[PDB]
C-alpha cells in the first residue's frame, strides 16, 4: 500500500541511478501511479493525479523541469484516454502504452546522438553549459565515431555541475578546458560552435536551466555563432515569461535583506533564466531537428483546444 | 558524322617509368588515388564514342579483367570494349600498320597517344575538323595542343616548335627544340620552298603536346606502305609536309584552356597538383565516378573521402587529398 506522493515511491529510485533525470522519473512516478492505483473509473483517476501532481508541485517548487514532466502527463493520458474506449479497455490500454516512455523516452538521448551528428563537424571548439546530459551522450556519439572537434566547458555557478564535466569527458579522451563563465565575452571569438540545454521550453522557446545561458546567449548573438541548444521531446510547458522573469526560486532577484550570522551571499540571486526565440536558432528533438518558430507551434497544436 | 571509332594506345613510355612498371603499366597508375584509363575513357565518354580498341604491348593479362571490374564491360557504357593483345616492344605506327592490315577501322576515328588529361569540348574540335574537310578534299587531320603560355622550357622531356599558318593554321613543318639547359645546338631549319601559298605564318613553341588527333581512314592507308615511320610526330608529321607526298594539308589546333599528356614524373608532380587545385574546371575531384567514391570538398582544395580518422592537431596545409582506410596521429604535418 503506497501512496506515490514523495518517497514512497518517487524519491525510491532517484537514488538508483544517475541516468534518469528529472522529469522522466516524474513520468515514472506517473504512469506507476495509475498502474497498481488503478480505481476502475475514469472520473477520480485524474482527480488523483490532479491532486498528485500539484501536491508534487508543492513537493519541490524550484524544479520545473519536473512541472513540465507534471504538464505533459496529462496530455499523454487526455489523448490515450481518446480513442473512444468508454474507459472498458482504457484500462489496459493505457497500460499496454504503459512502460513506453521507460522504454521510448530512455532511448530520447541515443536517438538525439543519432540525429545530432552533423552539428559538432570537423574541428568545432565546443562551448557548452551545465550538465544537461543529452548533449554528453551527443559528446559521447562524437567520441564513438572518431570525429575531430576539441571542447571548452564553462563554470555552472552556482551549481558547481562544470566541474563534473571537466572529469566526465577528460577520461573519455578529449582535449579539453575548464573556463571560468566570466571569462566567456574574451573567448567567445575563437570559439565557433556553442552547446546548451534548457531544463523546459517556454511558448516562444525557452531556456528554463540555469543562471546565466541567456548570458552565453546574448554574448552569442553578437558574436554571431549558431546559438544551438539540445533537448528531446519530452521537454515542454506552458509557463512563458514576458521578460527574463519566470517564478523565482523564493523572493525577487533583488533582495536587499542584511546577512543574520553568517548566511550565503552567492545565493541571494536567481538561479533560472530565460532566454526568448531569438538568441537561439536551432534546436533538437526525438521528432528531428526543429526551428525556433515550430517549437512555437507544436508546443501549441495540442495545447488550445 | 556518326560512328565516331577511336584507338587507344598505352605502352610507349616503359622506357620513362623504369623503377616502376615492373609489374603493371603506365596507364593503371594511379595519379589521385584513381588511375588514369578512365581518365581517357570518361572523356571520350564525352566525346559519343561507339568502339574503343587497345594496344597492351606488355602486361595484357591485368589489363581486361579490370576492364571486368569496371563499368564499361556492362551494357550501358558509352562504347564496346576491345582489347588487342601484343609483345613486347611494338612501337607507335606499326601498332596502326599491323590494325590496318587488320582494316577495322572506317572513317573518321580517334588517336590517342600516351595518357592524357583535359577539360577540352568535343563539339568546337570536331566542326573545326569539319571545316578542314569543307576547306580541303586533300585534307588529312586536325592536331588539338593546348598552349602553354607562361612557361617555356618546362615541358620537361621534349620541346616542340610548331611553325603553322596564320589563316588556315595549317602546321607549316615540324623541328624538335633541344635541350633548353643546353645551350649548344643552336638551329631551326625550315626549308623555304614549301612555304609558297602561305606567306604569313606563325612559329610558335608553347603548344603543349598530348598527340590528341582524330583522322580519317585514308591517312593510315598513305602511312600503310610508307612503311619507315616510326613515330607519330618526329617523323611522320614532317614526311607529309616536307614536300615528298605532293599537296597534302595536316592541320593543328589550339585552345585557349586545359589539356596535357604525361611524360614523366614531372609532369606527373605538375598536373596532379593542376587536377588537385581547381585548374581542371569542370572535371573535378569531387565528382567521384569511377570507383564511385565519397569524396567532400572542403576549402584550400581538401579531398577528404569518409572513413578519415584526422588525429588531434595535426595541420592539414593546402592542396591534399585522403582517401578512406586512413588514419593520421599526432603531431604529423
Amino acid at each position: 500500500m503506497s501512496e506515490f506522493n514523495i518517497t514512497e515511491t518517487y524519491l525510491r529510485f532517484l537514488e538508483e541511478d544517475t541516468e534518469m533525470t528529472m522529469p522522466i522519473a516524474a513520468i515514472e512516478a506517473l504512469v506507476t501511479l495509475l498502474r497498481i492505483k488503478t480505481p476502475e473509473t475514469a472520473a477520480e483517476m485524474i482527480n488523483t493525479i490532479k491532486s498528485s501532481t500539484e501536491e508534487l508541485i508543492k513537493s519541490i517548487p524550484n524544479s520545473v523541469s519536473l512541472r513540465a514532466g507534471c504538464d505533459i502527463f496529462m496530455r499523454f493520458v487526455l489523448r490515450n484516454l481518446h480513442l473512444y474506449g468508454d474507459w472498458e479497455n482504457c484500462k489496459q490500454h493505457l497500460i499496454e502504452n504503459g512502460q513506453l516512455f521507460v522504454s521510448r523516452a530512455k532511448k530520447s538521448r541515443n536517438k538525439i546522438a543519432e540525429i545530432g551528428v552533423d552539428f559538432i563537424a570537423d574541428d568545432d571548439i565546443i562551448l557548452v553549459h551545465g550538465y544537461s546530459r543529452a548533449v554528453f551522450s551527443l559528446l559521447n556519439h562524437a567520441a564513438n565515431k572518431f570525429i575531430r572537434f576539441r571542447c571548452v566547458v564553462t563554470e555552472s555557478r552556482p551549481s558547481k555541475q562544470g566541474n563534473q564535466l571537466y572529469t566526465l569527458l577528460e577520461q573519455k579522451g578529449i582535449p579539453v578546458t575548464l573556463i571560468v563563465d566570466s571569462a566567456v565575452g574574451a573567448v567567445i571569438d575563437k570559439v565557433d560552435k556553442v552547446f546548451v540545454g534548457a531544463e523546459g521550453v517556454a511558448e516562444s522557446g525557452g531556456i528554463i536551466n540555469l543562471v546565466g545561458t541567456y548570458s552565453v546567449g546574448v554574448l552569442a548573438h553578437n558574436a554571431r555563432k549558431p546559438f544551438y541548444v539540445v533537448t528531446e521531446s519530452h521537454k515542454f510547458v506552458r509557463m512563458f515569461p514576458l521578460s527574463s522573469d519566470d517564478l523565482p526560486m523564493a523572493g525577487p532577484p533583488l533582495d536587499f535583506t542584511r546577512r543574520t550570522d553568517d548566511l550565503e551571499d552567492a545565493l541571494r540571486g536567481p538561479t533560472i533564466d530565460y532566454t526568448a526565440q531569438e538568441y537561439i536558432t536551432a534546436l533538437i528533438t526525438d521528432l528531428g531537428v526543429l526551428t525556433p518558430s515550430a517549437v512555437s507551434e507544436e508546443l501549441i497544436k495540442m495545447w488550445y483546444d | 558524322e556518326d560512328r565516331l571509332q577511336a584507338v587507344v594506345l598505352t605502352d610507349s613510355y616503359e622506357t620513362r617509368f623504369m623503377p616502376l612498371t615492373a609489374v603493371k603499366p603506365r596507364c593503371l597508375l594511379p595519379l589521385a588515388n584513381v588511375p588514369l584509363i578512365e581518365y581517357t575513357l570518361e572523356f571520350l565518354a564525352k566525346a559519343g564514342v561507339h568502339e574503343v580498341f587497345l594496344i597492351c604491348s606488355s602486361h595484357a593479362n591485368q589489363i581486361n579483367d579490370y576492364i571486368e571490374n569496371s563499368k564499361w564491360n556492362l551494357p550501358w557504357s558509352p562504347f564496346k570494349i576491345t582489347t588487342i593483345m601484343s609483345p613486347e616492344a611494338r612501337c607507335t605506327g606499326d601498332v596502326m600498320r599491323d590494325l590496318d592490315n587488320r582494316g577495322i577501322i572506317t572513317g573518321d576515328f580517334i588517336l590517342v597517344s600516351g595518357d592524357v588529361l583535359t577539360n577540352i569540348d568535343f563539339s568546337k574540335m570536331l566542326e573545326f575538323h569539319k571545316k578542314m574537310h569543307l576547306q580541303d578534299k586533300d585534307h588529312i587531320s586536325t592536331m588539338c595542343l593546348s598552349k602553354a603560355s607562361t612557361y617555356p622550357k618546362t615541358r620537361t622531356i621534349e620541346p616542340a616548335a610548331f611553325v603553322l599558318d596564320k589563316s588556315t593554321s595549317r602546321c607549316i613543318y615540324y623541328q624538335d627544340l633541344p635541350l633548353p639547359s643546353s645551350r649548344e645546338k643552336t638551329s631551326i631549319q625550315i626549308d623555304p620552298e614549301l612555304l609558297d601559298n602561305v606567306d604569313e605564318f606563325v612559329i610558335r613553341n608553347d603548344l603543349i603536346d598530348c598527340r590528341i588527333d582524330i583522322c580519317t581512314s585514308h591517312v593510315p592507308l598513305i602511312f600503310q606502305e610508307n612503311f619507315d615511320y616510326q613515330s607519330l610526330r618526329t617523323d611522320f608529321v614532317k614526311g607529309v609536309i616536307s614536300s615528298d607526298i605532293l599537296g597534302k594539308h595536316i592541320y593543328a589546333y589550339l585552345t585557349d584552356e586545359y589539356a596535357v599528356r604525361v611524360e614523366s614524373w614531372q609532369t606527373y608532380d605538375t598536373i596532379s597538383q593542376d587536377f588537385l587545385g581547381r585548374w581542371c574546371y569542370p572535371l573535378v575531384l569531387d565528382s567521384n565516378i569511377q570507383d564511385d567514391q565519397t569524396y567532400s570538398y572542403e576549402s584550400r582544395h581538401i579531398y577528404k573521402e569518409k572513413d578519415v580518422v584526422l588525429a588531434q592537431s595535426c595541420k592539414i596545409g593546402k592542396c591534399t587529398a585522403i582517401g578512406s582506410g586512413t588514419k593520421i596521429g599526432e603531431g604529423t604535418k
